[PDB]
């Protein structure tokens, strides 16, 4: 409801990591 | 916000089909904020109850 | 036609696999097209590369 | 009619095409025509020694080609100049000391810089080929000065450069017969690379993005005709006749 | 800067690195020691960079 | 206001973007000729972004300027893309604006109540010409020197002050390092004036809205900008980027001159001094007068008869769809601006001295035979009835 | 992918040029001084302590 | 500023009930004949004075070139 | 006030070391910025760790950006607030 | 010696920070690549 | 946005019926005493910690200078 | 030329400047030479 709001909302945190290394490959860190 | 004169939700059943919706009566300068509120709360039933 | 409901069945009913698919699908597609341009190139030009120089090692 | 020159024909160069590359064994041979026939009076001065590595020569061959020249180096602790053998970072050497000493050894005329000479005239690859292999005998009624030669492709008809590509002027290290037309074709492929050293990184990036952009054009014409279909098919009754 | 510091070492008044002459830091935020490259004699005193 | 909140696009932080870029009412029959105005605002942003990165590697000095442009082409990562996008991108910015202007002449978009929209755009066309000319000098080749000499000395035919004008513009007795350094400072500044004059030119159109292909009062059939004219403007930004990519990757030197690859020498003259293709029509009018002070005085009536089109009145029909005679004069003026561009790259000799004197006359007979249909035409409803 | 190509091409042109990387390794000499003193000599763009 | 009082009846379908693409290659012979039998005096006014001037210049330059030859 | 800095004292607010051309082999004896960067230069050199020095400049611009989001204060002006008024003159003595 | 003290202060950031400073500098030190890009940004930032 | 309904009566004179300048040097002894007997705890909080810190530094530096002298 | 009108007359500087030899650019043979100084020249350098 409100759990499914965040249980969705933290995988856009991760859709954004599939995206955050998609072009830059930030390497050393 | 006084954006209508009256509002009513309906639900009709038939042998094979049906109809589910909302009926409203309003003044011609309120139709944007009324249509936002109707569609916002019907779609919220699929997300957050 | 049954693959069309089944592919919408699983992934995009929300923004889960939408702003992640389009990113990760931008990669497999960019590597599928960079591979085909890089093999149509070395098939139109045989005998013209740098490693096809017969006297390469030997200047002296 | 001899005021702009004669018009040169069109030759099928091996790097002309939408997916065609340089012949790298012909760039290798054309650097040898340059360094033995041409570098005595012409400069390049934009090309370094490190720019041939991976194009026509190995890094070990350039570290022994560059160490055969003496290059001026900066002041020592006593405040004097000296000379040193060349390195990978150095530019191609200059035949003269300035433009004034270059006209004096050539009858007043200046021999230009050749690092961009295929881009600097119109039709610049078919012009350098047809000029070097184009020294003819003058027609009936034309006289030339002393120290000037008749080339019909030069604008004016009288050039201050003598004919320099004669048969067998270079010993090719790969068993190619060094004919006049062979050395002329090989030195233009070297000079084409020197003006445009980016042409292969450029034709490969342009095939990837014209193809990818004609897919986004098919998506955007569907997206347009889908949002406009409720308007383009609606029915309307109005009450008016004429 | 040489010829100064809490030892006589390499005074750096940039943000306050007080070295010792050995090169390893005494008091300051320099996260490493100084870089150590490779060099040895030929015969006598010229050791090559 | 309302008592509690609603759609967030109707909040004060995003009202100016909502009512002018999303909900703005648009005529429903606009064609693809109404698409070249947002295309010209993308061409201006490309020139600003590409030029800011080009200026991190350029040196404005006569001993160092030609060799800084070859250093970008050869030693900077992707630097040949940064130059070819900027040199060919100034040709795309002029193709798009030239097709913009000829839309407004066919459908008579300068007419009432839209006179201030026309006059703010004649100022924009003047700032574009000064910016492209002043920026063609920084590469410092043989055509960057002998083109700045031919144009800046043309102010030496203005009466008594004249010769004090040219030596103040030059900073000396010729084109030299004082001239190359001040042409660089003005070239970073003038694109940012061009930005503020384009936002002002759009506030004048959002006071009355847009014209339409029929020319009529259109407030009874209007839709919103999003999504309808956004998705058909997006078809135009992708068809443009294909056409722009056949000029960067497959023909990057077709639209230039070879003489700008020779470094600048003030002792010899090139055989033929020709400008870029988009300055060729005003270059043929400027060389058509056999007096020089009457040549500067034929360029200023080009920008006077442009600025004085929307102030003739009696014309109630706007669109050329319903006007069969003025429609045939439009296609006969377009054939004249393409013939004046051909003449401007030819030698000054026979026969191009007669064929270059009649089209400057035909070009000025377009702006005098417009208002006479503003008199003969208003007696049509009393005769054809 | 088009936003991927453009942003990387603008940001990578600021990194380091091919002529800067060609001056990054070489061999130079020094002279002699007495125990406990200081003299420096240059290598690429910075000293040798 | 934007109000015209009106009276009309409109009907409309849904986007996902129609055929989006096939209305482009529908009657392209009929579509081509309509555009060129209605815009043939606007191209005779655009290309006409350009083909006729290019013919004059090429004839002028081919008679002063054959008059300078000995 | 601006004309007593152009005509009668044009070099008081600068450093003399910027009249020596740049030499990367020697260091100046004291590296001091312009007067208007001196307060953040003393916070940056106050931390004896360097990575904690960059991390003391970013909380200067975080506690500035997060002043207007504390709420319960109905009196605004320091004319009617005698205790917060004395803290204002005690912060100004600290930035100097 | 003020552009050296400040731009090297980004070399204490975790382990992408040694790639930050040599991208800001354009090389291994403050030199002509740094003076040329500091001039281009200085004409731009007053208009923002 | 800007309306408060009100009830008041105002009277006003003309600018060219009054004396514009002489109300500056009117009672300057009385004006000075009002400002300094009401703002003397805001200057004891601004100059106080600065005079007391400058006294500490000059005393610290005058006792490590006389301890290094032979 | 910067001392003219400050401490010296123009005739005195045209005889002070002509006592030094200044290097001038290449002749038609492409060689350097020396010439006496002028009003436009800078003060001479003691070292190389
Ligand atoms: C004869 C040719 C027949 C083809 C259709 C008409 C056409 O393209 O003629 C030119 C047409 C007008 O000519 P017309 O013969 O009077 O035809 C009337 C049109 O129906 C004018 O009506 P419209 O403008 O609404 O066009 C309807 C549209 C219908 O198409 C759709 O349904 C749209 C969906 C996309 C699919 C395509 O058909 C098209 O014209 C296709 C799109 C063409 C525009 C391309 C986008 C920008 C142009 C270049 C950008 C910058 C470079 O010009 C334009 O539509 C505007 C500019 C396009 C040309 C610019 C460059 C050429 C100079
Ligand atoms: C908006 C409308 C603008 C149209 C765009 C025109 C353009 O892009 O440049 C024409 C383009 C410019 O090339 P160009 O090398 O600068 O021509 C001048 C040379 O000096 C060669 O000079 P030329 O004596 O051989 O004759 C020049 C002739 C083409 O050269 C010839 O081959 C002679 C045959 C005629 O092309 C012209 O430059 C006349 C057009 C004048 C530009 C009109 C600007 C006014 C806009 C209103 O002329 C060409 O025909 C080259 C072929 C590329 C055409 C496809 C471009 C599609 C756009
Ligand atoms: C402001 C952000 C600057 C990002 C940056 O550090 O520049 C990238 C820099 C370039 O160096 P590099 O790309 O490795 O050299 C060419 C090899 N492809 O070096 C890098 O690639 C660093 C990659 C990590 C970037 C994360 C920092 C944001
Ligand atoms: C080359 C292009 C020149 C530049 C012209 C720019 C502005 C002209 C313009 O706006 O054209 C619109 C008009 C459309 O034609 P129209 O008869 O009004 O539409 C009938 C539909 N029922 O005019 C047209 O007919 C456009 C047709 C394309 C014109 C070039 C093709 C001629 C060959
Ligand atoms: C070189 C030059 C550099 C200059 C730089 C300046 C940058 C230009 C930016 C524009 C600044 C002016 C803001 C314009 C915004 C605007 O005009 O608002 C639209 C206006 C609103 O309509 P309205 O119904 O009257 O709203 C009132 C609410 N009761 O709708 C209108 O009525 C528009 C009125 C016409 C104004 C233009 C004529
Ligand atoms: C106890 C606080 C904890 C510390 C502060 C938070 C952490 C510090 C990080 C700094 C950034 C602050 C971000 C907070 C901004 C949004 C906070 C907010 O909305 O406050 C709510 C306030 C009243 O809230 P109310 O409408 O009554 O409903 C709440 C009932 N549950 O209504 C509002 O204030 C919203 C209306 C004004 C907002 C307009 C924008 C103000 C600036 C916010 C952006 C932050 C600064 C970024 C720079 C902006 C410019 C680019
Ligand atoms: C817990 C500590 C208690 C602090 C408050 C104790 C004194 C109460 C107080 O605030 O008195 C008000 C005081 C002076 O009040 P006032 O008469 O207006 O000033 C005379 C000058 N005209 O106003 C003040 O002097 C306040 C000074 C600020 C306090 C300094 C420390 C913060
Ligand atoms: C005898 C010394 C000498 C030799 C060797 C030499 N050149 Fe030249 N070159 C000149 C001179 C002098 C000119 C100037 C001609 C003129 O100004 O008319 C010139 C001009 C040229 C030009 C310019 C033609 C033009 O239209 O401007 C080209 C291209 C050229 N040379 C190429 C070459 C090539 C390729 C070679 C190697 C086969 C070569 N040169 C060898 C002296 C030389
Ligand atoms: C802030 C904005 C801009 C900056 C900083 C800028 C910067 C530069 C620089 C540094 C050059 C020289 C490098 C080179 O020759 O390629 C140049 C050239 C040039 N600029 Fe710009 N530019 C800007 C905007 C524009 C605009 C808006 C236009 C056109 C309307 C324009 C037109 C040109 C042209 C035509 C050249 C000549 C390039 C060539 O032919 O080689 N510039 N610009
Ligand atoms: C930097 C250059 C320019 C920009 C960014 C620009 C921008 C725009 C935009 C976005 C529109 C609305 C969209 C459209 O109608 O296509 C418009 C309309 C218009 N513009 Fe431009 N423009 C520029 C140059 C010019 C010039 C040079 C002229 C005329 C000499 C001009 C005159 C007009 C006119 C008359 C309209 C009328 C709108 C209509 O007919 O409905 N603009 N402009
Ligand atoms: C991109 O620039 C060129 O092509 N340039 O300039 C180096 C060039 C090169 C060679 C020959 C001529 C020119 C210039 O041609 C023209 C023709 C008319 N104007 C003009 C310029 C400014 C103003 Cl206010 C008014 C009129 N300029
Ligand atoms: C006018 O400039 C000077 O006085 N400069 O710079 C050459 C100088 C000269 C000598 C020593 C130090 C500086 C710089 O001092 C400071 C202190 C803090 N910042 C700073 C700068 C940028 C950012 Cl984002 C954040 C903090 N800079």
């Amino acid at each position: 409801i409100q759990p499914t709001d965040v249980k969705a909302a933290a995988m856009w945190g991760v859709a954004a990591a599939t995206g955050g290394l998609y072009l830059i490959q930030p390497w050393g860190w | 916000n006084e954006v209508a004169e009256s509002m009513m939700a309906f639900n009709t059943n038939y042998k094979d089909t049906g109809l589910f919706g909302v009926y409203a009566v309003a003044k011609p300068d309120c139709l944007d904020d009324l249509s936002y509120a109707i569609m916002y709360e019907t779609t919220k039933l699929a997300y957050r109850v | 036609g049954g693959i069309f409901e089944a592919l919408y069945k699983v992934l995009m009913r929300r923004n889960s696999v939408y702003v992640t698919f389009v990113i990760a699908g931008a990669f497999v597609g960019e590597r599928a097209v960079d591979y085909g341009v890089h093999k149509l190139w070395e098939h139109n030009n045989v005998g013209k590369r740098y490693e096809d120089i017969s006297v390469l090692g030997q200047r002296q | 009619e001899a005021e702009h020159g004669l018009a040169c024909p069109s030759y099928p160069w091996p790097h002309q095409g939408i997916l065609s590359s340089y012949d790298h064994a012909s760039i290798r041979r054309g650097h040898q025509v340059y360094t033995q026939v041409c570098a005595s009076c012409h400069s390049m001065s934009l090309i370094s020694y490190r720019d041939l590595v991976g194009v026509a020569y190995t890094e070990e061959e350039v570290k022994a080609m560059a160490a055969e020249i003496e290059v001026v180096d900066g002041p020592n602790d006593e405040g004097e100049m000296f000379t040193r053998p060349g390195k990978l970072s150095d530019r191609f050497p200059q035949p003269y000391a300035n433009e004034a000493a270059a006209r004096f050894a050539n009858g007043g005329a200046y021999p230009p810089d050749l690092s961009l000479i295929t881009k600097a005239p119109h039709n610049g690859q078919n012009y350098v080929f047809a000029l070097l292999t184009g020294y003819r005998d003058p027609p009936a009624g034309v006289s030339i000065r002393e120290g000037l030669h008749y080339n019909p492709y030069f604008p004016g008809g009288a050039i201050a450069m003598p004919k320099m590509l004669n048969d067998g002027a270079v010993e090719y290290e790969d068993g190619t017969p060094a004919t006049e037309s062979q050395m002329g074709k090989d030195v233009v492929s070297f000079l084409s690379w020197a003006a445009e050293p980016e042409m292969e990184e450029r034709k490969l990036m342009g095939f990837k993005w014209i193809f990818v952009l004609t897919l986004a054009l098919l998506q955007a014409g569907y997206y347009r005709r889908l949002r406009w279909s409720v308007l383009k098919s609606r029915k309307l009754v109005l009450d008016v006749v004429n | 800067l040489p010829n100064a510091g809490d030892f006589g070492g390499w005074f750096c008044p940039c943000h306050g690195s007080h070295y010792d002459i050995s090169g390893r830091i005494r008091k300051g935020p320099a996260p490493y020691n100084l870089e150590v490259p490779t060099y040895t004699f030929l015969e006598e005193n010229k050791l090559l960079i | 206001m309302r008592n509690q909140r609603f759609s967030l696009l109707k909040q004060p932080i995003s009202s100016t973007l909502n009512q002018h870029l999303i909900d703005y009412p648009t005529p429903s029959n606009l064609s693809y000729w109404w698409g070249f105005g947002s295309l010209a605002g993308i061409c201006l942003v490309i020139q600003i972004v590409t030029g800011v990165f080009l200026a991190m590697h350029y040196t404005p000095h006569v001993d160092l300027a030609f060799n800084s442009v070859e250093h970008v082409m050869r030693d900077v990562e992707g630097g040949w893309l940064l130059r070819y996008m900027h040199a060919n991108g100034a040709s795309m910015f002029l193709i798009v604006v030239h097709l913009h202007i000829f839309r407004g002449l066919y459908h008579a978009s300068y007419s009432s109540p839209r006179e201030f929209v026309r006059c703010l755009g004649v100022v924009i066309f003047l700032l574009m010409i000064v910016t492209a000319f002043t920026g063609y000098v920084p590469p410092w080749g043989q055509m960057s020197f002998w083109g700045a000499t031919v144009i800046t000395s043309l102010a030496s035919a203005i009466p008594v002050v004249g010769d004090t004008i040219v030596t103040w513009l030059w900073g000396g007795f010729s084109v030299d390092n004082a001239t190359l350094n001040r042409f660089f400072s003005l070239h970073h500044l003038l694109p940012f004036i061009l930005v503020g004059a384009s936002l002002l030119h759009l506030a004048a159109l959002h006071q009355y809205g847009s014209n339409n292909p029929l020319g009529v009062h259109s407030e009874m059939d209007q839709i919103s900008f999003y999504p309808y004219f956004y998705v058909k403007d997006l078809v135009g930004w992708v068809a443009f980027a294909i056409f722009f990519s056949i000029w960067i990757f497959y023909a990057p030197n077709v639209l230039g001159h070879p003489d700008n690859y020779i470094p600048a020498n003030p002792m010899p003259t090139p055989p033929h001094i020709v400008p870029e293709w988009y300055f060729l029509p005003i270059h043929a009018i400027l060389r058509s007068i056999p007096d020089k002070s009457g040549g500067v005085a034929a360029i200023a009536p080009v920008f006077i008869c442009l600025l004085a089109l929307p102030f003739f009145k009696s014309m109630y029909v706007r669109s050329s769809s319903f006007r069969p005679i003025h429609q045939g004069i439009f296609w006969l003026l377009l054939a004249d601006r393409l013939l004046l561009g051909w003449i401007g790259c030819q030698p000054v000799e026979a026969p191009f001295v007669t064929i270059g004197q009649i089209p400057p006359l035909v070009f000025f007979l377009f702006f005098a035979i417009t208002p006479i249909p503003g008199r003969v035409g208003r007696g049509i409803p009393n005769s054809y009835t | 992918s088009l936003v991927r190509l453009l942003i990387l091409k603008f940001v990578l042109s600021m990194s380091a040029s091919k002529d800067v990387l060609a001056l990054a390794s070489l061999e130079v000499d020094l002279s002699s001084i007495e125990p406990g003193t200081t003299v420096t000599v240059k290598w690429r763009g910075k000293p040798v302590f | 500023k934007g109000f015209v009082p009106m009276k009309a009846v409109t009907y409309g379908l849904s986007p996902f009930q129609q055929k989006i693409m096939p209305g482009l290659w529908k009657d392209l012979p009929t579509k081509i004949h309509h555009k060129v039998s209605e815009n043939w005096i606007s191209a005779t006014l655009l290309l006409g004075p350009l083909v006729g001037v290019y013919s004059y210049v090429q004839n002028y330059q081919e008679k002063e070139k054959l008059s300078h030859r000995y």
